[PDB]
DNA sequence: CCGTGTCTAGCACAGGGAAATGTGTCTGCTTATCGGTAGAGTG
DNA sequence: CACTCTACCGATAAGCAGACGTACCTCTCGACCCTGTGCTAGACACGG
RNA sequence: UCUUUUAUCGAGAGGU
């Protein structure tokens, strides 16, 4: 059972990292390589985890039981903030960092609104996806000029 | 934080100046017309 | 028409010159406003009066 | 890069093709398989992209049930789930699916 | 030609301070000179 | 030159069978080539190019330049001309279509043999790079304080490297003590990269000589100043806590910002690294010569309190034998410095991106030519002289807009200077015409209303100088006899006369006629 | 714009309250105004431009 | 050997969102130091 | 009935940050950037 | 029987 699992006082600190937009994920890479790289010489990160949420922008988490290891991870990373900018997270906060997710709708006979093309904004129904599950047809009124001025 | 942030707005909303923190640009990167200088100064409103 | 010609034009004392040049001869405009609340907030409508 | 659905690594998707899910290929046999396997068992969709560098330690790890795999870049949710044949194989060998999509 | 060009600007705020600042003293009907709300500042203009 | 090289480099845990692979990416830069400017057709096609239709077409004028490229990888398991942009060219100077050819030609060609040139064309019109100025750098100054400050003499120094002619960092020495009040007439310097006015005692016993008669064996130059002497003993009285190299190097690291647990061990080597490089970094940033930073120290100290104790005037900060003119030459380098730097960042960038998918970045196409060619045109182009992203807080009114009209208000434009003191705070010490401006300024001829002292114009017979390296003149006084230093003790060269080159002080000699 | 109208008549910047004075019309050629020269000393002008 | 189809790469257009670190005088108002008591716990 | 030992309000500076630069008039010269997604074109491979 | 259009921000060069 997932219940089993709860972090205790025992497990690692995770403390939170300001990062430039659109480079969590760059931290998250740069930081498991240079763990990787130190894995066994006199000098090894004492990092355990790194991860970034898409819903939290900007912000990198890491796990570690010295604060310390932090500045250790983050040194000379140019996507980081210089600022002595990192913060604790508390225990009872941990999973919640972690929750994986209903929006997931769409319905033959519906209405959507189109996002691209000519007829972006344009209100559409809905008439059939395809079978793999990405397109989907749409009944639009269209916005034709019968070739009028065509060459 | 992001209420913090829409403090951040209210705030630039009526002054550009705060003494404080950073004014808050234009799309191109000159600073905004907060309604406080409309008013002062010399080629505002209760001068010009 | 600068502060300081103003200044001037109370020196002479003729209020009603300036009354007209800042007025009739720049921006004139007409606001129909309330008595209890006091605010220039009053929907009006003329040809229906 | 894909997302093995079983194990949750994240790798290019050609190496899920040359060399199969480190993690979990003694019984998804992806080295063998073709694309449409691959791409049946691996998702180029997820989110929550995490190092792990110490998977038995790891409380991040155990929690995203990493915690007896290898140290990599591992994804909080996959996108889609195991084809029921795959499900029904990988039973057969004694594994339980516990699907990675939330 | 560098104290011509100094001193005039000094010479004019000054004139902006001492106008704005006296602006509102009237001569009303009985020689009083009050401002613009009774603070009789001499009781009889010019003294005469 | 300035950065010869790029090095990428890349370690192992590849997925594979353990096996190592140090993996270095290496590009190296040698060789420039200009060409005379040329049109690049619609169509497709290229003719030479002459001001007349730059003029007409509205059109720039610029030459390409070419920059050759070369590549190399390291291992250890355990192309060619590449077009970075245009650069605007001047009229009527070498690289120009217009140095020869004379005159019916150049009646053919459009072109008037009285108009002189020396001015830009951008979008079809004509710009004119304003002699900007400067202070002078790299010499010694001491100013004085109004009165209602603890401060009564400051000694201050801008340090400015050779190889670039830019400046570096700011450095300063206060006198505290006013005149019987404030207490303790102690001495307080401040550094690069620290937070605290530091004792001077701390920093000579921080650069390595813990005695006292090394140290007043270097800042005063006699045994019977009991003057300045009777002045020293608050510093020693100062600086007696410390008695050896390693408490004070690490009482120095301490304040220096950086991180906050940088404690003995790095933080010592963090404070070192610091009075090796920012301090007086136009004397040397080699180690093994902190004694001739020591001397220079000794000299500061030394003329500090020849100006306080009142034996030499306080310095004129107007004396034009102390400031420079920076012409079209020391202008378009810095610019170009910095757009250099953001081009070789966006190559690394480039390359990192098109190396992760494992495959060859063409070179070709991992230049964006457009950064150099932007920027300058840009900065010629409006005035705002730096960037563009950058708007406010950059210098603006550099470049302007040349002065046709008649032929006297052209002369009288090729040839104005102008200084960026400001408007406001009054003042009538820099509008003031100064008794230096004998023949190198013009007296009467300046502009009026705002700006009257500020914008001046050149003499009929002035002339501004290019650069010579300084090596040669080494070797000429390294002959006659011009004794080096580190053979110096002020007891021992009581009367010597003391040979400076560039501000640097290298050396000392004897006799002087006849050098 | 005719004969014997009174016009108000100023320059920049007005200071004592002499230098805003009304005087009488008068038609005239050409493209400058015209002033006799006795009222040279409250406008503190000259005809230098 | 030629033609057609599919895939990949490059270019253009549209939409969304910021940063590596790099001038001088006055007055009033908001914070530390100083005293000074001015009391009461004390021998 | 000398004594301290601390809770008061003075009176200090004390440091600080910001608020403030004559009046009117004429003329000339300039304009967002970066990233992601979609569409089109070209090249290569396979089939007839 | 009328009517009838002059961006915007910023920078600089000028005249009393
Ligand atoms: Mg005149
Ligand atoms: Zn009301
Ligand atoms: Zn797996």
């Amino acid at each position: 059972p997932q219940r089993l699992l709860i972090p205790t006082v025992d497990d690692p600190g995770i403390w939170g990292v300001k990062v430039r937009l659109g480079k969590e994920k760059d931290v998250v890479r740069q930081i498991l390589k240079k763990k990787l790289a130190r894995e066994g010489t006199k000098n090894p990160l004492e990092i355990y985890s790194a991860f970034q949420r898409d819903s939290f922008k900007g912000h990198v988490y890491i796990e570690a039981r010295k604060a310390e290891a932090i500045n250790d991870a983050l040194k000379g990373n140019v996507n980081v903030f210089s600022n002595n900018s990192k913060f604790l997270v508390g225990i009872v906060e941990y999973k919640d960092l972690l929750r994986p997710v209903s929006d997931v709708k769409l319905t033959r006979g519906s209405y959507v609104r189109v996002k691209n093309g000519k007829f972006k904004g344009d209100l559409a129904q809905v008439d059939e996806v395809l079978e793999n599950g990405l397109e989907a047809r749409l009944k639009l009124v269209p916005r034709l000029d019968y070739g009028k001025d065509l060459s | 934080e992001v209420e913090q942030l829409l403090q951040f707005h209210v705030a630039t909303y009526m002054d550009n100046d705060i003494a404080g923190q950073p004014q808050a640009l234009q799309k191109s990167g000159r600073p905004v017309k907060a309604i406080r200088a409309r008013l002062k100064g010399k080629e505002g409103r209760l001068r010009g | 028409f600068g502060e300081m010609e103003r200044d001037c034009m109370i020196a002479h004392g003729a209020a009603g010159f300036l009354k007209e040049r800042l007025m009739e001869a720049s921006d004139a405009f007409r606001v129909h406003v309330c008595g209890i609340c006091g605010l220039m907030s009053v929907i009006a409508n003329l040809k229906k009066n | 890069e894909r997302a093995c659905m079983l194990c949750g690594i994240v790798l290019p998707g050609r190496v899920f093709m040359q060399n199969g899910c480190p993690n979990c290929d003694s019984v998804l046999n992806l080295r063998d398989s073709d694309q449409a396997t691959v791409n049946e068992c691996t998702s180029s969709s997820f989110e929550g992209l995490v190092a792990v560098g110490d998977n038995e330690h790891s409380w991040v790890a155990k929690w995203l049930r990493v915690d007896r795999f290898q140290p990599g870049l591992y994804a909080v949710r996959v996108d889609g789930r195991l084809p029921s044949d795959i499900v029904a194989a990988l039973e057969q060998y004694g594994v339980y699916y516990r699907p990675r999509d939330g | 030609l560098i104290d011509t060009a100094v001193k005039t600007a000094e010479t004019g705020y000054i004139q902006r301070r001492l106008v704005k600042a006296l602006e509102d003293i009237m001569v009303h009907y009985d020689g009083t000179t009050r401002n613009s709300l009774g603070d009789i500042i001499q009781f009889l203009y010019g003294e005469d | 030159w300035e950065e010869p090289r790029l090095i990428l480099d890349q370690p192992a845990q590849h997925t594979n069978e353990k096996d190592n692979i140090n993996k270095r990416y290496e590009i190296r830069f040698g060789k420039i080539y200009l060409s005379r400017p040329t049109m690049t057709e619609a169509d497709g096609t290229t003719h030479a190019m002459f001001p007349q239709e730059a003029r007409l077409r509205n059109l720039t004028y610029s030459s390409p330049v070419y920059l050759d490229m070369e590549k190399s990888m390291f291992t250890s398991i355990d192309g060619n001309k590449v077009h970075i942009g245009k650069v605007p060219i001047m009229l009527r100077s070498k690289f120009c279509s217009l140095r020869t050819l004379d005159e019916v030609d150049l009646y053919k060609m459009k072109e008037c043999p009285y108009d002189m040139g020396g001015y830009f064309v951008i979008n079809g019109s004509e710009k004119v790079l304003i002699a900007q100025e400067r202070s002078a750098a790299n010499i010694v100054q001491v100013f004085k304080k109004a009165a209602p400050s603890p401060i009564s003499h400051v000694a201050e120094i801008r340090s400015a490297l050779e190889k670039g002619s830019r400046l570096i960092s700011t450095m300063q020495i206060k006198l505290y003590g006013r005149e019987d009040k404030g207490t303790g007439r102690t001495i307080k310097a401040t550094l690069p990269y620290v937070k605290q006015d530091i004792p001077i005692v701390i920093v000579f016993r921080a650069l390595g000589v813990v005695p006292d008669g090394e140290i007043l064996q270097h800042i005063c130059y006699d045994e019977n100043d009991w003057q300045m002497l009777e002045m020293l003993k608050p510093c020693i009285e100062e600086g007696f806590v410390i008695q050896d190299k390693e408490v004070a190097l690490d009482f120095i690291g301490r304040r220096g910002s950086a991180a906050l647990g940088i404690r003995r061990e790095k933080r010592i080597q963090y404070a070192k690294d610091i009075l090796q490089k920012e301090l007086l970094p136009h004397i040397t940033q080699e180690e093994g010569f902190e004694t001739r930073k020591t001397f220079f120290l000794g000299y500061m100290v030394n003329r500090l309190l020849l100006c306080a104790l009142e034996r030499k005037d306080q310095d004129d900060r107007d004396h034009f034998g102390k400031k420079r003119l920076d012409l079209a030459g020391p202008l378009l380098a810095n610019l170009f410095r910095i757009l250099f730097r953001k081009l070789t960042r966006e190559i690394y960038r480039y390359m990192q991106r098109c190396i992760e998918t494992d495959r060859d970045f063409n070179l070709n196409l991992a230049v964006k030519s457009t950064t150099i060619t932007s920027g300058l045109k840009y900065s010629l182009a409006t005035g705002n002289w730096g960037e563009q992203k950058k708007a406010m807080s950059s210098r603006a009114g550099v470049s302007q807009v040349l002065n046709r009209y008649t032929y006297s208000s052209t002369l009288s434009h090729l040839r104005r200077t102008n200084t960026p003191i400001g408007r406001d705070g009054k003042l009538a010490k820099p509008r003031q015409l100064h008794n230096t401006h004998w023949g190198l300024v013009c007296p009467a001829e300046t502009p009026e209303g705002q700006a009257c002292g500020l914008v001046k114009n050149l003499s009929l017979l002035s002339g501004i100088s290019i650069g010579s390296p300084s090596e040669p003149i080494i070797n000429f006084l390294e002959e006659w006899g011009m004794e080096p230093l580190e053979d110096y003790d002020p007891a021992q060269h009581t009367k010597s006369t003391r040979i400076f080159v560039n501000g640097v002080w290298t050396g000392i000699h004897r006799d002087p006629s006849m050098l | 714009l005719m004969d014997d109208d009174p016009v108000l008549f100023n320059r920049q910047p007005s200071l004592h309250k002499m230098s805003m004075m009304a005087h009488r019309v008068k038609v005239m050629p050409y493209s400058t105004f015209r002033l006799n020269l006795s009222v040279t000393s409250p406008y503190n002008a000259d005809f230098d431009g």
